[PDB]
């Protein structure tokens, strides 16, 4: 996947 | 748009896009509030949702609030910061998924921190990271021990009231490290008795362990 900023979720 | 400290809201956002965190922060300032330098000098959380981040999940059990952002957009409309009780986040569906209220979470985490007088340790090959886990351990009150536990360690802890309970965490890829441990009759849980337990405020030794 395209990098992102998004904050990852767990 | 200057107020005292006790005063201050001291706010971290989870969930936006990078656009509407600068807005929302730009309004949080004219009001005279605050972006917190971390989890532990928190007292609101922004989120829409119940949202599994790093930030919610070391947030819970520190912040006093955890709004919507139409709290803030309303505050900004007003020009002053207004009560949180129209705007508390109630996710009907993340509640009903994880089997909580995430009222009774922030009442239980005012009351006593979660992980109080407790020890984890955590293998290396965690995931979530394990400088996150840490994270969400200790907003939570626990400790992360740096080294595996010898036996006897483990012994010495039952034993002795004085001394705190220690926890171990795991995973799939790591369990070859624990062999020994299970042919002993020692409990080792997974990511979740962390994850969801901090969520939920609650301790379960039974759904998340290995055994």
């Amino acid at each position: 996947k395209k990098a992102t900023q998004a904050s990852q979720e767990y | 748009m200057k107020l005292t400290p006790e005063l201050t809201p001291f706010v971290l956002f989870t969930g936006f896009e990078p656009v509407q965190v600068q807005q929302y922060i730009k309004k949080l300032y004219i009001l005279g509030g605050e972006v917190a330098e971390s989890a532990q000098k928190c007292t609101h959380l922004i989120a829409s949702k119940v949202t599994r981040t790093v930030k919610f999940l070391t947030a819970i059990s520190v912040v006093k609030h955890i709004v919507t952002p139409e709290w803030l957009e309303e505050c900004f409309r007003c020009q002053k910061f207004i009560d949180e009780q129209n705007y508390i986040l109630r996710d009907a569906e993340a509640e009903v998924l994880f089997s909580f209220s995430l009222e009774e979470s922030l009442k239980r985490a005012h009351v006593s921190p979660l992980f109080k007088a407790k020890y984890f340790y955590i293998t290396p090959g965690i995931c979530p990271s394990l400088s996150t886990m840490k994270a969400i351990v200790e907003c939570a009150g626990g400790k992360v021990l740096s080294k595996q536990p010898s036996f006897r360690k483990l012994m010495e802890h039952k034993q002795n009231s004085s001394l705190s309970e220690i926890i171990l965490i795991s995973c799939e890829n790591d369990l070859h490290l624990c062999r020994e441990y299970f042919a002993r009759g020692i409990d080792v849980h997974n990511a979740e008795f962390v994850l969801t337990g901090v969520l939920t405020q609650t301790l379960d030794y039974e759904s998340y362990k290995f055994n």
